């Protein structure tokens, strides 16, 4: 941003890295109203329900 | 009235050590219609002694003869 030299030398490498399958597409998850279990009256468990 | 010991097995079996006619000792068997029959003579005022209510909990409704099957929404 600044363009301006870093008072510090920064270590910079190449590190193998990996990308998990915790992602966030798959968590999100966001429930206001919808199906009920028939026997309590409560809301269902699941995001795929 | 002389009285004799009851011995509880599990889970619901009663046995009296009930007395012959000459002295031994044998285990006889009481079935749940003599034992609610036992539980019914019992007076209501007796009940709070026993830790029990006239009016709420009877003796003799702990021997069940009437079984309350649950409604559908309870059994889906």
């Amino acid at each position: 941003i600044t363009g301006r030299r870093l008072e510090a030398d920064i270590f910079i490498g190449v590190i193998y890295y990996q990308r998990l399958h915790h992602m966030v597409a798959d968590k999100m998850h966001a429930r206001s109203r919808g199906p009920v279990q028939v026997l309590t009256k409560q809301p269902t468990e699941g995001r795929a329900r | 009235a002389p009285q004799f010991p009851i011995k509880f097995e599990r889970p619901t079996i009663y046995w009296e050590l009930r007395k012959d006619e000459e002295g031994n000792e044998y285990k006889h068997r009481m079935m749940p219609s003599e034992v609610r029959d036992r539980l019914e003579k019992i007076p209501d005022k007796d009940l709070p002694l026993l830790g029990l209510h006239p009016e709420k909990s009877r003796p003799e409704w702990m021997v069940l003869t009437v079984l309350p099957v649950p409604p559908v929404t309870m059994r889906p």
